[PDB]
RNA sequence: UCGGAGAGAGGCUCGGUGAAAUAGACAUGUCUGUGAAGAUGCGGACUACCUGCACCUGGACAGAAAGACCCUAUGAAGCU
RNA sequence: CGGUAGGGGAGCGUUCCGUGUUAGGGAGAAACGCGUGCGUGAGCCGCGUUGGACGAAGCGGAAGCGAGAAUGUCGGCUUG
RNA sequence: GGCCAGUGAGACGAUGGGGGAUAAGCUUCAUCGUCGAGAGGGAAACAGCCCGGAUCACCAGCUAAGGCCCCUAAAUGACC
RNA sequence: AGGGUGAAAAGAACCCCCAUCGGGGAGUGAAAUAGAACAUGAAACCGUAAGCUCUCAAGCAGUGGGAGGGGGACCAGACC
């Protein structure tokens, strides 16, 4: 903003402080393929005999994983049961409750997923105001046509923790009507599906 | 609600309102210039143009209008010798409001008035 | 250390007032230059500012005469309004039941420094580079190392607890 | 400084502290960077040691050996300071090129150690509590400790590879 | 009505700090008021 | 002859108030809460110490659950513990936590050496 | 009307976690050979 | 029925002076369950940016008076 | 070697007396404020830009001797 | 036997019966278990049910009752 | 109910603010940061400044994990 020789000398000396604060640090390794340890990080403190806890510079946002998962004939709860793992981090070596070590996930062709029984027209998905007459009840199909989203994110949000992490790892998903999706840029895969039963 | 009510009504009934604003009226005439409240101020105009349009028609009946209204007997005879000469060509707006700091008692916004 | 060259302190002892109906108008003043103070509180609407406007004054009449600063360089450093001595009363009331009040008091203290008694050093000390300013301070004897950090650079810069780290300004 | 005894309310200055010349900052010349040196060195070589580590038993809990480091570990009964320390079982021994997997363990493998210390943990209280019943009891406890440095990794060679391609 | 407990002390300063907060807005009128007087062109305030 | 209180409540009360020293709002400058807090604060870290064994295993079980799946297919934490103890291993869990974070190429060799 | 609820320690008795089963009661820890014998922890040399 | 308008004193705003009952600490949501059987405080789900002002009081088994109804005491007192 | 009522055993600390006009102490006592020290703990041992004249330890002795609660209680200060 | 305490309001459950309506988280006896005075794990939360009786430490391991889709640790294991 | 300036009032000439009160220097004194409402001056309570930090939250407020940032006469894989 100010460009004063008061001011502007503020900006350097920080230059200077994090600058020395880099070299007399230990750098950062990344885990893939990595040996046990280094000589820089074998004069630090004991990061082999105590729980490995993730730093800052690990979950970088920037640099995720992004899946894909085709919803044409697909068993909602069994397809949503992974998605959590995959989002919590839970299928990865690096797992940690408390940190976002997971990834994201795109689902497409939402209103196609499957459905067993007849909870097409018996499952009621329903919210409440606050009034005592606020009750509205809707089935599977009803929603199926007004928003198709809902059906996805609603499953997929009980399945993920409740709390400050588990609202922050709602926007992780993101779901779509159509068989396409704007997010080509970051170069998803398919992702894989262990169960067997999710194909009719 | 209020909609539709143009009256200053000065935190006083009619007949404090009416003995009030027709008492200040008797010491600005006289004195040309005073020290009160803007509220007090404003209400004042509507009726010192009044008088002041009563001394234009300088006849009878508007006389005894005035000494009905203006309480002392010798402002109103004084008013009419005067005003004629003096406000033989100005058409309404006979007086300006200045702005001053308020009291140290109860921070009421004070104002002079005067006679143009 | 600076503080005891720059600013003066000044109290107001045992003044009849309330403490919170004090600060509306101390806290406001404080980062206010001398001359702004004057032109404010000579205008709000507050009975505060009587005692205040006599206490800023004399500060600054103390600051020419005691030590010879120029008032159009004052700056209000600090400003404090603690609770004082409060005294006691007894009211009736209804029911032949008895309610205190009190009037309160306070002790303000105020403080007024110059920006204009370092500028022969912070001016000069500033208009280098960080990297620069190693070799100066380092060539130079301890005499002289001691004298050009007794300002307020280094507070205004962030870099007091940093030059302990590179043996610079050693206890 | 020297004039601020004379007066002790006059402004200081900058001449007062040094003459007015600073005959040259010589930016260029190894003197400059010789003090940013003595002010500011830099990292420099780690400390070197052999790329090498080793998994170990004390007491019933495992450890990661590395060499030229050390280790808290359970009390050990005699062991004085400064005693020549080797323990024998070791689960396995890993390395950049391969990577021996103790059987349940590597035969004839040995760790060489020295006892820097025979100390005491760091106080926890043993603190219990019931509600409404006056009960309160404090204890603290001090556990037995001792502070091993490794020396170096012996007696693995003659294992397999069981390596990666 | 009665109070059922105490206010703490954190609640109680933010609500001190709106009362003196009114000061803020009192002091910027004051310093308008005195930079459009000390240039004796306004003909409707009166300071003596 | 008699005997003031003197300051044996003083100084017994600051070792009391020194532990309580992040604790918010009135916890941290009563007397009377701080005696009722630091009780709670040593039951609830002896508690968590005994807790902290389990939990510790708890995240290693996950962690080597969670670097294994990616070997073979329909295979799992289960079988991998059986084998251990049929191939006579000794590692523990912390042991294959790290390496499995720390040197992710062993559990590899080590799961060859088992097949 | 005429039945009781079963609220207190019954619900307990009634609702608590049961197996009955004798595939999975019957069952008990996995048996594996003991190891060889293993050398000691540490051993102390001339020092 | 069926309320409506108006005046005055308060209420509301500004300045000055300035209490009180009360108060285990309080970072003080709803639903449905659970529980000494009627929960902001435990469980699950839902809802919910932070903080004020003016208004209304359903709850905090709110405040106020160691229940004045009932019972107990080898209690007290008046009367027959 | 879980433990309420409850019983036994072993100890810490306070003020004062004996040794004692003790040691020490304006080269800073008591106190107050502190601590990467020690103890099963009550507490001990140490430190000081505070303080300004008292006073341990050890072997023993005596009590107006250890407080978080009694709609306690005196004084001081908050909440509203 | 000596010295010297507290207790003499019990609770649910199992069984054996009585009273009641083969009602009561009812009431009264007899024989056991637990809570009372008992933490921990399972039972969503939940003194009396099930496993099991906390001297202390360990970022070691094996198990009990009971469980192994996700929240939430363990086979989205196999066969009829 | 209300006790304690100091060895000695030497109780602060004089100058500035200044209607007083009161304050800042000067001077007195071992000490004035002992300045009279004055001795050591704990806690609640009211505050100023600095370092980290909260406005998608939820919670008897801590505890076990400990991201990012900060700090210091011992050292630093430590400690706050
Ligand atoms: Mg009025
Ligand atoms: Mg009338
Ligand atoms: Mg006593
Ligand atoms: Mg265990
Ligand atoms: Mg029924
Ligand atoms: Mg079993
Ligand atoms: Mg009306
Ligand atoms: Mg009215
Ligand atoms: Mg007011
Ligand atoms: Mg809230
Ligand atoms: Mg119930
Ligand atoms: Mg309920
Ligand atoms: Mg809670
Ligand atoms: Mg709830
Ligand atoms: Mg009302
Ligand atoms: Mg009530
Ligand atoms: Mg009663
Ligand atoms: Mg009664
Ligand atoms: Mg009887
Ligand atoms: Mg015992
Ligand atoms: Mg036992
Ligand atoms: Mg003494
Ligand atoms: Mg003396
Ligand atoms: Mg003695
Ligand atoms: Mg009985
Ligand atoms: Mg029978
Ligand atoms: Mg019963
Ligand atoms: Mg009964
Ligand atoms: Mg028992
Ligand atoms: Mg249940
Ligand atoms: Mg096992
Ligand atoms: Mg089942
Ligand atoms: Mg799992
Ligand atoms: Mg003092
Ligand atoms: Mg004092
Ligand atoms: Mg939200
Ligand atoms: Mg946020």
């Amino acid at each position: 903003k100010s460009t004063s020789a008061s001011t502007k000398c503020t900006e350097e000396w920080r230059q200077l402080k994090e600058a020395v604060k880099k070299e007399f640090a230990i750098p950062h390794v990344p885990l893939d393929q990595r040996w046990m340890f280094t000589l820089e990080e074998a004069t630090g403190p004991d990061i082999w005999n105590t729980t490995w806890y993730p730093k800052s510079a690990d979950h970088v946002p920037t640099d995720k994983k992004w899946y894909v998962v085709d919803a044409t004939d697909l068993i909602l709860g069994r397809m949503a049961s992974t998605i959590a793992i995959h989002i919590r981090g839970k299928n990865l070596a690096s797992y940690t409750p408390s940190v976002d070590m997971g990834a994201f996930v795109i689902v497409v062709n939402a209103d196609k997923v499957a459905v067993s029984g007849k909870k097409r027209t018996q499952k009621l998905y329903r919210r409440h105001s606050g009034r005592p007459g606020g009750l509205k009840e809707e089935t599977f199909d009803q929603l199926q046509k007004r928003i198709p989203e809902r059906i996805i994110e609603h499953a997929v949000r009980g399945m993920l923790p409740k709390g400050r992490l588990g609202r922050y790892l709602f926007n992780h998903l993101k779901v779509y009507k159509g068989a396409e999706h704007p997010h080509q840029a970051q170069q998803p895969i398919d992702l894989p599906l262990r169960d067997k039963r999710i194909r009719v | 609600m209020k909609h539709g009510r143009k009256i200053h009504r000065l935190s006083r009934p009619a007949d404090q309102r009416r003995a009030l604003l027709r008492g200040l009226t008797t010491q600005l005439l006289k004195h040309g210039r005073i020290k009160t409240t803007r509220a007090k101020a404003s209400a004042m105009r509507k009726y010192v143009d009044k008088m002041i349009t009563l001394a234009k028609e300088g006849s009878l009946h508007k006389r005894r209008q005035a000494l009905g209204f203006i309480y002392e007997k010798q402002i109103v005879h004084a008013l009419f010798a005067e005003v004629p000469e003096r406000y033989g060509d100005r058409n309404g707006g006979y007086t300006r409001i200045i702005r001053t700091l308020p009291r140290r008692g109860d921070n009421a916004p004070m104002a002079y008035i005067e006679l143009v | 250390e600076p503080g005891k060259c720059d600013e003066i302190t000044t109290r107001g002892y045992s003044i009849s007032m309330s403490v919170d109906k004090a600060r509306r108008v101390i806290d406001q003043i404080r980062g206010r230059s001398y001359a702004e103070t004057l032109m404010i509180l000579e205008l709000m609407p507050y009975r505060a500012c009587y005692p205040i406007f006599k206490l800023i004054y004399s500060a600054a009449a103390n600051a020419s005469h005691n030590k010879q600063f120029n008032k159009a360089n004052l700056i209000i450093s600090k400003a404090e309004v603690n609770k004082g001595i409060t005294l006691k009363k007894v009211k009736p009331r209804a029911r032949g039941r008895s309610y205190m009040i009190k009037r309160p008091t306070c002790h303000i203290t105020i403080v007024l420094r110059d920006i204009t008694h370092f500028d022969s050093y912070d001016k000069f000390l500033e208009s280098l580079t960080p990297k620069k300013l190693i070799a100066l301070l380092g060539l130079m004897s301890t005499g002289r190392r001691r004298e050009l950090l007794c300002g307020r650079f280094r507070e205004n810069h962030k870099i007091k607890s940093f030059l302990y780290k590179i043996a610079l300004f050693k206890r | 400084f020297e004039e601020f005894q004379r007066p002790p309310n006059q402004k200081p200055q900058l001449s007062d502290v040094l003459p007015d010349d600073f005959q040259a900052p010589e930016p260029g010349t190894p003197e400059y960077n010789d003090i940013i040196n003595q002010f500011l060195p830099k990292k420099g070589p780690p400390p070197p040691r052999e790329e090498i580590f080793a998994v170990v038993v004390i007491g019933s809990r495992q450890y990661i050996v590395i060499p030229g480091r050390w280790i808290y570990t359970q009390r050990l009964k005699g062991a004085t300071v400064n005693d020549k320390i080797v323990l024998n079982k070791v689960l396995l021994v890993g390395t950049k090129a391969s990577t021996y997997i103790g059987t349940p363990i590597v035969t004839n493998a040995a760790v060489h150690a020295v006892v820097e210390e025979q100390l005491l943990d760091d106080k926890v209280i043993v603190f219990k509590y019931k509600k409404k019943k006056n009960y309160r009891r404090n204890i603290g406890h001090r556990q037995p400790i001792t502070r091993i440095k490794i020396t170096g990794i012996t007696g693995y060679e003659d294992y397999p590879a069981s390596t990666l391609e | 009505a009665v109070p059922k407990k105490r206010t703490s002390i954190y609640k109680k300063r933010i609500r001190k700090n709106i009362w003196k907060k009114k000061g803020y807005w009192a002091a910027l009128k004051a310093f308008s008021l005195a930079k459009s007087l000390s240039t004796g062109n306004s003909k409707s305030f009166f300071v003596r | 002859t008699r005997v003031k209180r003197g300051y044996i409540a003083r100084r017994r009360r600051k070792k009391i108030r020194f532990f309580a020293s992040s604790f918010r709002g009135a916890h941290s400058r009563l007397t009377r809460t701080i005696a009722q807090q630091k009780i709670r604060a040593l039951v609830s870290a002896h508690r968590d110490r005994d807790r902290q064994k389990r939990d510790f295993r708890r995240l290693w079980i996950t962690r080597i659950n969670a670097a294994i799946r990616e070997r073979g297919v329909y295979y799992n934490y289960s079988k991998f513990i059986h084998d251990l103890y049929k191939r006579q291993l000794l590692l523990n869990r912390k042991i294959l936590a790290q390496i499995a974070i720390l040197n992710p190429n062993c559990i590899y060799m080590i799961y060859n050496e088992i097949i | 009307s005429s039945r009781p609820q079963k609220k207190g320690t019954a619900h307990h008795m009634k609702t608590r976690p049961k197996k009955t089963a004798r595939w999975d009661i019957k069952r008990g820890p996995a048996v594996y050979p003991p190891l060889p014998p293993l050398p000691a922890e540490w051993t102390i040399v001339s020092s």
